């Protein structure tokens, strides 16, 4: 048995159903919005949006409806889960609490019965008598409501027409009376029944079917003051009541099915539509007294890919996409001289369905930084995933030459720092901080014309500033020396760190440990250490009135970290760091009471002890590289809590996650110096300073992914990184429509230089496949590659073949016509990019399509339609083949470790072929028998090959241990609730072997990683006993919602954990901790999924 | 088939819609596969096959000469072609085999570890899958031309046989009773079947052209009996409501379990309703078939149009099941086909016939 | 991102810092090679290291280190360059005079650390302080054909007298085959005669012995 963790590094983005209604109380207007499985409700303020909560429920909810039944205060809410969880929600806030009282629970599945075509369609009578589910084709399950149901009793009422496009309740009928347009061999018809609990059955409709449009694919019904239903089609929208009949065929939306619509007046005299082109209609009905006069289709402008839309209020519909951003539009009275009368708002950024990325080492650091390629047809973009903590720059400045900066209160009354304290070479500038304008003031006090080593206010209502001659103390009023302590024979002093009272130089060998007082710096003691001092702090810790009884030292030549009791300087510990890099900033701080000694090599590594205040013993030493060039280690203070800035050529910061440091990187490109710049106009902000320029802005909180985005305004396909020509290569994917032109300006037709294919091989609306090399510095298309007419680049890896030392971009694509229904012709293109051009090497006329490709170990390994042939590259430079083997229904994804080759295949889900060198030919070495439709599969372990089939699921097949051997077994099951589409081993971060991420259609980003026994065991019994203590949202089974399930199996999960569920482990009150740790203490428990949530 | 999958990747299209335009592909193209062989075995013909429910991977098959074959159908060699070894047989020498032929095995459902077995030596035998022990036999006063097991039933066991008598006989794989019987029939009846939907209701065709559903709860009669002209010519049910013209020796309820194909010696098929037995006039032309015992047919499972095998002659013919239209005619064999099961799995299908053959149809590229 | 700039600009930060500055390191440079104890004192020339590095004088800083270490180098060889020593206290000159430039050219890293990581790190067709000190070490006196034939010739011979029963210094021939490694040279100049000569020795040997 395998053992697995799976974690949700990305939440899920897109938003696959919207509803808007008066959910928290009765005069709020929410805004829900169903992601996957995160229910993000909302509230519409008068501006934006205020999120008040969010919710994960345990399902992929595939219905949402918002009711009022009679005698409800607020609207209750119903959702229904993909695996046909029912589920009554109401909203109840109590003080802070905010909890989603589930009212009724129920399972509203059918054992047999084939899912339908369109999917599920959930409604409401709008009187709200009964919830009409058309899951199962045939079937259309009734749940009343006026009983009061506690589990959801359905009740199938049978329908005799099997293909029902779409079904909507009417208004306004004594009966409640379904609406739908369905499918025979006729044609399409709209048709009507009444609805009846007492009988269970239909009835006769109010009015009898009609005849639709060929491709009317949609239902709206109307509000009381009209009645019937409008009818949405490809070229014409019929408007029906029985013995009205109002039809017209607009000729603007024959561009573009339908696919959204959305009610704007309570009284629906005006409607919004929404089509896969993006564009979004407004339909009027005109009334007469009352009657309805005539429909118009109005243009209001262009929105993202429209899935799901809704009407807030003034014009604010938030236009929710799947594919590309959630956007949120006002809506313009008059037009925007583009004849748009929708202006976007706001954005939501979501990583669309990710077709493809790659994990890349961008910035040369030890951090990984996905690439993602997110969107669709217009919606298509890279996304750059990486962890960090970003920096909200608010004022830039240009100074070059900074090699020091402190805050100063040079107003002893005043709070805030009004005063920073620049340090040049050999000098030193004050600056003043007076509201948001900066001017250059002059401290009385300070020499100007010496380099500083610190500078800050102390005890006693007095500065203080250490520059390379004398330590010298000012009296804050009126601003005029009081005391100035200088090297007894007149040396240069090499090294300073003062806190509030206390002020230790080390002039070379020597050190002198001053404490302030009134007026007087009094040398108290001072000592000759064995080897030239480094660095030092005496920073205070504990509970100490700024008297810091230890002095933390690291010396050059006997390299070495030492903490001195003071003032007697008793050398209580000594710690050899080892190599031969000196230490060169050893800083002493407090990280949620654990106290810590974190000292910097010169080389960039950086250490941290935990330091025993009161007898300075250094335990658990730990090392973590955080850069190249030596650190300054400054802490700063954030939010009531003290973290630490590690500046460097990769600035990072340190603060205490649950007692476990934490690295974090800096989205900054360097970061020499830093001081907490706690100003009037800048309150809580940080000086960031480089090279170049002083910088400040507040920094965030914990770590959090940060995304960019590149749009392409064309759909991409797939990504690899060359890192020897520093691009990435993308194969996007624009639609032309006549010859052929392009719809809107897309990135492939936007190159600094382009190509189209031109090959002699072979001899509405269209796709013009690219190959774009985009420079992985600007993100700007270098060169975009056409491909021939009527042809689909499929796949593309970027690899170096044979012996040769060049690095080539091979693209496997296949030639496509509409009279076919596989593909036929293909080639595999090697392509050479150098010198900003990209230049075609070779060519290999294939007998099918290339869909995925693979080096392997020097040979490429491509995958034409049924088979898997791995060529080999000539020395003459002409791809040739090695060995087939054909023995696949369709090999969709490849993917290597050492000599083994894991087939994907269409629906026989797995094949671990083997490459036996001494032979030369492929031998299957097993496979699984079970029909997984696949998504793509990736391998762990030698024998741990994870896959992820299309119902949404996750396997891990494990090759056993006769002919049984030939058996790869499934250990592992879990029902994900995604559909992954592409695996890539890698991670975000700098206990778990092994990490693979993973991303879905839906956005989300999970992580996979494997787990040893002990941890499996441990975790299991607290994923148990935590479904045991947490309620879930729908009150559904967490159990029942891993199990991993197919129309035709169903089996409970094993061999992996719910990572988000362990996590929750963090975010559970003490005595519900207590409760989940019956029967180990619960800190070391906590300390475990720490460790756990480390890994993303 | 590129837009498909470049439609799933990005969401667009449910996953479903790729899978089941597949699958129906998959159906459309199917054709005898000499890359795949099953093991001749039976000295008769092949009366009967059950691919098993979960898992899809062992085959019965009743010979008419009383051995029952246990295939194997999966690739366990490493070459394209195979041949889908037998792994075990109730061979004549077996103590407990079956005297004459065998027309009925079908695996015991929810449980591969049992199978039960039925011939015209008037007997009903559960077969032990591992042992091939007989754990209980049921010994009929007549002939067993067809039995069959609720195959959603998880509360009973009870297996209709329909016995050459004209009283249905429930027989219960729990504590034995085959006492409890469902009169009403006036001649043999040919073809029994459990409703796949619900528990009780029991689909049982007779030799007199009487297509009655019993729901077994009930101990007065039958829910319906079906009727031609959906009661036009209405006469009250002593001698009227004929669901065919000669013997209606075949029953098949579709995959969800709404409607009930039926297949008589008049040649011609009819999707009858089976919530209230009226005929949906889905034409399906003229469907040649003779035999005078049950004729197993069965209907595809994961497709986007519901398809349905019947034996057609010597000849399976696929026809449309919501629409009549005649997809094709496999033809690859040498007398008349007695029974093709289909294996929803990979959209195969497995003919037995009577010259002694079980050939593997399996779809092209 | 609000620009700011409501500043008065008066000084000037190097007064003639530069040139004065890499004359105080050329000093503790010329005394850290000579072992003569640095009258300055390390953090002033490592912080004077740190400052030259503001002013992007890195580059010129880098050449002019290269003279220091260039001209010192070169005056170690003369001494080998007498030939009145014979082979075995040769390889323990030899290995001195490599020890000795590891200590060194150590110390010379600890004060130019900065500049080793900063400037050279990021200039990746420069090598570092430390490949720096082999590259001079290996062309300027292994490189010596004089220097390496007594050189290797004074490994093998000790090998060969170790090989014939022998008690040699374990640790010198340690030292000089890593000093070898360590200058790439090892492979080129010293496996091949190594080998050459074990093939011969033990070839030798075994038709001896069998007949014995």
């Amino acid at each position: 048995m395998s053992y697995n963790y799976v974690v949700t590094a990305q939440k899920p983005t897109a938003v696959n159903g919207c509803v808007t209604g008066h959910f928290t109380s009765a005069e709020d207007l929410n805004l829900l919005i169903a992601k996957n499985t995160r229910l993000e409700i909302y509230v519409v303020t008068a501006e934006g949006l205020r999120p008040v909560k969010e919710v994960g429920m345990y399902g992929k909810i595939a219905v949402m409806e918002l009711f009022r039944p009679k005698g409800e205060s607020k609207d209750l809410l119903f959702i229904l889960t993909a695996k046909y969880n029912a589920c009554i929600l109401e909203y109840k806030q109590s003080g802070e609490s905010i909890d989603i009282i589930t009212r009724a629970h129920g399972n509203v599945q059918d054992r047999i019965g084939r899912p339908s075509e369109t999917g599920i369609i959930g409604i409401i009578d709008p009187e709200c008598r009964m919830i009409g589910l058309r899951l199962y084709d045939g079937l259309f399950k009734v749940i009343p409501l006026d009983r009061d149901n506690k589990e959801l009793k359905a009740f199938n009422i049978r329908l005799e027409e099997l293909h029902v496009i779409d079904v909507k309740f009417l208004y306004g009928c004594q009966a409640p009376t379904i609406c739908f347009v369905y499918q025979d061999p006729q044609g399409r018809h709209v048709k009507t029944y009444e609805v009846s609990l007492r009988e269970k059955e239909f009835n006769k409709g109010p009015w009898k079917q009609e005849n639709v449009e060929a491709e009317a694919s949609m239902v709206i019904a109307v509000p009381e003051p009209f009645g019937g239903a409008i009818i949405i089609g490809q070229e014409s929208i019929t408007y029906h009541n029985g013995d009205k009949y109002l039809a017209i065929a607009p000729p603007i939306i024959k561009q573009s099915t339908i696919v959204c619509h959305n009610r704007v007046d309570p009284n629906g005299s005006r409607y919004l539509l929404g089509d896969m082109e993006g564009r979004l209609f407004m339909l009027l009905l005109e009334k007469e007294e009352v009657t309805l006069k005539d429909l118009r289709v109005e243009l209001l402008g262009e929105t993202s890919i429209a899935e799901c839309l809704t009407y807030l209020d003034n014009g604010v519909v938030f236009v929710g996409s799947r594919l590309g951003d959630s956007q949120l539009v006002k809506l313009n009275v008059d037009s925007n001289e583009q004849g748009s009368y929708v202006v976007a708002m706001e954005t939501f950024t979501n990583l669309g369905p990710i077709v493809d990325m790659c994990v890349v080492d961008l910035e040369r650091q030890g951090q990984g930084q996905l690439v993602t390629c997110s969107g669709a047809f217009k919606e298509g973009s890279l996304r750059i995933i990486r962890n960090g903590i970003g920096i909200h720059e608010h004022a830039s400045i240009d100074l070059p030459g900074i090699k020091g900066l402190w805050p100063l209160r040079s107003d002893p009354n005043r709070e805030t720092d009004d005063t920073l304290v620049l340090s040049f070479v050999g000098q030193t500038r004050v600056l003043m901080l007076n509201g948001e304008e900066v001017e250059e003031t002059e401290l009385m006090g300070f020499v100007d014309d010496q380099q500083t080593f610190f500078c800050g206010n102390v005890a006693h209502q007095q500065l203080i500033q250490i520059t390379s001659a004398s330590v010298r103390l000012v009296s804050q009023e009126p601003k005029a020396l009081v005391s100035e302590w200088k090297e007894p024979q007149a040396k240069n002093i090499s090294v300073a760190s003062c806190n509030s009272s206390q002020v230790v130089v080390a002039v070379g060998r020597a050190l002198y440990y001053l404490q302030i007082h009134p007026q007087e710096l009094r040398q108290i003691s001072h000592t000759e250490m064995e080897h030239e001092v480094a660095c030092l702090d005496i920073t205070p810790l504990g509970d100490s009135n700024g008297l810091s009884p230890l002095c933390a030292i690291g010396l050059w030549t006997d390299i070495s970290a030492r903490i001195l009791k003071l003032p007697s300087f008793e050398l209580l510990h000594k710690e050899m760091l080892g190599g031969e890099i000196i230490p060169r900033s050893i800083l002493m701080t407090t990280f949620e009471s654990s106290h810590y000694l974190l000292c910097a090599l010169g080389d960039g590594a950086l250490f941290y002890f935990g330091l025993n205040i009161e007898t300075g013993l250094l335990s658990d030493r730990k090392k973590v590289t955080l850069g190249t060039q030596p650190t300054v280690l400054r802490t700063f203070r954030s939010l009531s809590t003290t973290n630490v800035f590690a500046c460097s050529d990769r600035p990072t910061v340190i603060y205490s996650s649950n007692h476990k440091l934490v690295f974090s990187n800096v989205n900054l490109k360097e970061v020499n110096y830093m001081c907490p710049l706690n100003s009037d106009g800048y309150p809580d902000s940080l000086a960031l300073a480089n090279n170049s320029t002083l910088t400040i802005g507040t920094i965030d909180e914990i770590q959090k992914l940060h995304i960019r985005t590149v749009p392409l305004y064309e759909s991409p396909r797939k990504i690899c990184y060359q890192e020897v020509s520093q691009c990435f290569g993308v194969l996007s994917s624009r639609i032309e429509v006549q010859g052929t032109t392009a719809l809107r300006p897309s990135a492939s037709t936007q190159a600094l230089s382009s190509s189209v294919s031109s090959s002699k091989l072979f001899s509405e609306e269209v796709e013009v496949h690219n190959l774009l090399i985009i420079d992985q510095h600007t993100f700007e298309v270098l060169h975009a590659h056409q491909f021939l007419q009527n042809e689909y680049a499929l796949s593309l890896v970027s690899c170096k073949l044979g012996k040769d030392p060049n690095t080539y971009f091979i693209v496997g694509t296949a030639m496509v016509y509409p009279e076919e229904a596989e593909p036929k012709q293909g080639r595999i293109v090697v392509f050479q990019y150098s010198d900003g051009k990209l230049q075609t090497v070779a060519e290999k006329e294939v007998k099918g399509a290339v869909y995925s490709m693979v080096e392997f170990n020097g040979k490429l390994l491509a995958s034409i339609n049924s088979t898997v042939r791995l060529y080999e590259w000539t020395t003459e430079k002409e791809l040739r083949t090695e060995c087939n083997h054909y023995n696949n229904i369709m090999a969709l994804y490849l993917k290597t470790k050492g000599d083994f080759i894991l087939v994907g295949d269409l629906m026989r889900s797995v094949l671990l072929l083997a490459y036996k060198p001494m032979e030369g030919n492929f031998e299957e070495i097993a496979r699984d028998f079970n029909p997984n439709w696949m998504s793509a599969v990736e391998i762990l372990d030698d024998d741990n090959f994870l896959g992820a089939e299309n119902a949404f699921n996750l396997f891990v097949c494990q090759k056993d241990s006769d002919e049984e051997r030939q058996h790869l077994q499934e250990v592992g099951l879990f029902h994900l609730g995604e559909f992954v589409n592409v695996f890539c081993h890698g991670s975000l971060v700098m206990p778990t072997q092994g990490s693979v991420l993973f991303g879905t259609v839906n956005g989300m980003i999970g992580l996979v990683t494997s787990l040893s026994e002990s941890w499996y065991n441990l975790l299991l019994d607290m994923q148990n006993r935590l479904n045991k203590v947490i309620k879930s949202v729908g009150k559904i089974e967490h159990s029942f919602w891993r199990s991993f399930h197919t129309e035709r199996k169903t089996e409970p999960a094993t061999g992996f954990i719910d990572g988000d569920l362990i996590e929750s482990f963090l975010d559970i009150s003490r005595p519900k901790m207590q409760e989940v740790v019956a029967n180990a203490t619960a800190d070391d428990l906590i300390k475990v999924v720490e460790e756990l949530t480390r890994i993303h | 088939m590129l837009g498909f999958l470049s439609a799933r990747q990005t969401g667009l299209e449910d996953p479903l819609r790729l899978r089941r335009a597949e699958s129906t592909r998959r159906v459309l193209g199917l054709e005898l596969n000499k890359d795949r062989d099953v093991e001749r075995i039976h000295g008769g013909g092949i009366n009967t096959l059950d691919i098993e429910p979960v898992e899809g991977r062992y085959m019965l098959s009743g010979g008419s000469d009383g051995v029952i074959v246990l295939y194997d159908l999966e690739n366990s060699s490493r070459q394209s072609y195979y041949t889908c070894k037998a792994v075990c047989s109730i061979g004549r020498d077996h103590p407990d085999v079956h005297r004459y032929s065998v027309e009925t095995v079908q695996w015991y459902p929810h449980d591969t570890g049992m199978f039960t077995s039925s011939s015209f030596d008037k007997t009903l035998k559960v077969w032990d899958t591992n042992t091939l022990q007989t754990a209980d036999v049921f010994n009929f006063e007549e002939t067993v031309y067809s039995h069959h097991m609720s195959p959603v039933s998880t509360k009973h066991c009870l297996v209709a046989v329909g016995t050459r008598g004209p009283k249905v006989q429930l027989c219960d794989l729990k504590s034995g009773s085959c006492s409890h019987i469902l009169q009403g029939h006036r001649q043999e009846i040919l073809a029994v079947s459990w409703s796949p939907r619900y528990d009780y209701i029991l689909a049982t065709a007779s030799a007199d052209s009487r297509v009655k559903l019993w729901d077994v709860r009930r101990a007065s009669g039958c829910l319906i009996t079906l009727d031609q002209h959906n009661g036009k010519k209405s006469q009250a049910v002593e001698s009227a409501n004929t669901a065919h013209n000669g013997k209606v020796n075949g029953l098949c309820f579709t995959s969800d379990g709404l409607h009930l194909l039926t297949v008589g010696t008049d040649n011609r098929m009819r999707l009858w309703n089976s919530s209230n037995g009226e005929n949906t006039l889905v034409n399906y032309g003229k469907v040649c078939n003779n035999s005078k015992k049950g004729l197993k047919f069965t209907v595809s499972c994961g497709c986007s149009s519901e398809f349905v095998f019947v034996p057609y002659g010597s000849t399976i013919a696929v026809y449309t099941v919501y629409s009549g239209e005649q997809i094709t005619m496999l033809k690859g064999h040498y007398k008349t086909v007695d029974c093709c099961v289909f294996q929803s799995n990979f959209q195969e299908l497995y003919s037995g016939s009577r010259d002694c053959n079980i050939l593997a149809w399996v779809p092209s590229l | 991102k609000l620009v700011i700039k409501n500043f008065r600009d008066r000084p000037r930060l190097p007064d003639n810092y530069t040139q004065d500055t890499w004359r105080k390191l050329h000093e503790a440079v010329r005394a850290v090679q000579s072992s003569t104890s640095i009258r300055y004192n390390l953090e002033e020339l490592y912080q004077a290291v740190e400052n030259l590095c503001s002013h992007k004088v890195s580059p010129m800083l880098y050449k002019q280190l290269r003279q220091a270490c260039e001209d010192h180098v070169q005056a170690q060889i003369l001494p080998f360059r007498e030939d009145s020593l014979d082979s075995v206290l040769f390889l323990k000159k030899i290995n001195t005079c490599w020890q000795d430039h590891c200590r060194q050219m150590i110390m010379i890293r600890s004060i130019f650390l900065f500049l080793d990581r900063t400037y050279v790190l990021q200039n990746s067709t420069l090598p570092s302080i430390w490949d720096m000190g082999l590259e001079l070490f290996r062309t300027h006196i292994i490189s010596d054909k004089m220097v390496q034939s007594k050189t290797i010739d004074g490994i093998l011979l000790l090998i060969e007298r170790e090989r014939s029963g022998e008690a040699v210094d374990r640790s010198l021939l340690r030292s000089l085959l890593g000093m070898l490694s360590d200058l790439q040279v090892y492979k080129d100049s010293f496996e091949l005669k190594f080998l050459e000569e074990t093939n011969c020795l033990y070839a030798a040997e075994g038709q001896r012995l069998m007949q014995e």
